[PDB]
């Protein structure tokens, strides 16, 4: 994350770590429940190998609450491919179920009509990671949260080299330095409606980070709750 | 569902030209039929207290 701030205790409870080999985080997820983490296929191509952490606040400092967690099947939309980056999108079955606690819970899943009509149609969602603090910068010990208003799809066209599709969703700034970036990528993108929180978008990709006339784009969920809820049904 | 959400604290659908509340799993609808309410301790989207 660029700029935005350190998420507080309880705040960020969703958020889940992919860490490698080396114990390195790599991209984020969201907690569905139990047993599913939303994450994005282009994530899964990093690591050969990798395990779940949740609870996490600081990298560098092991507090109540971490928990490591194994995956036990990983289902890719089968149409995600590089060459466009449609369809980024994975749900991790986890070997072990999650028990929620402080800083460990998941954020809900909204109705699809609704979520189109109601949610996608707010003026601002919460992204937040473990990733890059600048382009091509270090990433962040520290879990970051960042407030990004939704972009309208035809000025996020115009901006962008890369094709948008109806998969995905933009947000963010113009010109203002805030911006999720690299190593946030498979995280959580979500909508306060009233006092809930719904999961709207899984952090996708970006021309660099915060760069001027460039936004964020995401997958948008709304597209694939079936697709989840059938993949979250074994 | 056009304004104010139909009152839903959540989910808002029009059937048959009237509204009609509804919640995320882990909640149940509240006897006022507009309140959600949690069924466990830490349902989903909500942040966690200590
Ligand atoms: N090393 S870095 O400079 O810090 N890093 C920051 C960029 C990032 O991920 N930012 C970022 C910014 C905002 C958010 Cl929400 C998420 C990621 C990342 C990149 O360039 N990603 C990226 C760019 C384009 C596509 N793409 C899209 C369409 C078709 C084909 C195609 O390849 C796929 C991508 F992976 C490089
Ligand atoms: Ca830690
Ligand atoms: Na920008």
């Amino acid at each position: 994350i660029v700029g935005g701030q350190e998420c507080k205790d309880g705040e960020c409870p969703w958020q889940a770590l992919l860490i490698n080999e080396e114990n390195e985080g790599f991209c984020g997820g969201t907690i569905l429940s139990e047993f599913y983490i939303l994450t994005a296929a282009h994530c899964l191509y990093q690591a050969k190998r990798f395990k779940v952490r949740v609870g996490d606040r600081n990298t560098e400092q092991e507090e109540g609450g971490e928990a490591v967690h194994e995956v036990e099947v990983v289902i890719k939309h089968n149409r995600f491919t590089k060459e466009t980056y449609d369809f980024d999108i994975a749900v991790l079955r986890l070997k072990t179920p999650i028990t929620f606690r402080m800083n460990v819970a998941p954020a809900c899943l909204p109705e699809r009509d609704w979520a189109e009509s109601t949610l996608m149609t707010q003026k601002t969602g919460i992204v937040s990671g473990f990733g890059r603090t600048h382009e091509k910068g270090r990433q962040s010990t520290r879990l970051k949260m960042l407030e990004v208003p939704y972009v309208d799809r035809n000025s996020c066209k115009l901006s962008s080299s890369f094709i948008i599709t109806q998969n995905m969703f933009c947000a963010g700034y113009d010109t203002k330095q805030e911006d999720a970036c690299q190593g946030d990528s498979g995280g959580p993108h979500v909508t306060r409606f009233k006092d809930t929180y719904f999961v709207t978008g899984i952090v996708s990709w970006g021309e660099g980070c915060a760069r001027k006339g460039k936004y964020g784009i995401y997958t948008k969920v709304t597209a694939f709750l079936k697709w989840i809820d059938r993949s979250m049904k074994t | 569902c056009s304004l104010d959400n139909g009152d839903c604290d959540q989910f808002c659908h029009e059937e048959q030209n009237s509204v009609v509340c509804s919640c995320a799993r882990g909640y149940t609808l509240a006897d006022n039929g507009k309140a959600c309410i949690p069924t466990g301790p830490y349902p989903c989207g909500k942040q966690t207290l200590e």
